[PDB]
């Protein structure tokens, strides 16, 4: 629950931009919460992570 | 040419390990928590040293 790509479209919203530096509510592919984003240069993600 | 076939098999069970992840996210070390006394100390401190 709250993670994956089997999604229910009963409440449909449009995709927004990932805005950085401000406190936001987020719903990232099921993951929900509140926080501040910061764009980074990461090299530790494989093709399945 | 002095080649050999090898296929080593051991059984699996559900058990607790302590894993060490490095800077790149690679598993480098593991300890089975119920195998020895030092492994019990390592799993109760959550430290490899
Ligand atoms: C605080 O407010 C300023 C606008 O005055 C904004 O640029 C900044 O991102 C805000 N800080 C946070 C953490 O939201
Ligand atoms: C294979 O092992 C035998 C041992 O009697 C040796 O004489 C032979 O040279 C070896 N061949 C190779 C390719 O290593």
């Amino acid at each position: 629950i709250n993670s994956g790509t089997t999604c229910s479209n009963d409440l449909l919203y449009s995709n927004t931009e990932v805005s950085t530096g401000v406190c936001v509510n987020y719903d990232l592919y099921g993951i929900t919460g509140q926080g501040i984003f910061k764009e980074v240069s990461a090299a530790y993600y494989n093709n399945w992570q | 040419d002095n080649e050999t076939l090898e296929y080593w098999v051991t059984p699996l069970s559900r058990r607790q390990y302590l894993l060490n992840f490095d800077e790149h996210g690679v598993i480098t070390n593991a300890v089975d928590c119920s195998s020895s006394f030092l492994s019990e100390i390592q799993c109760k401190t959550q430290s490899f040293a």
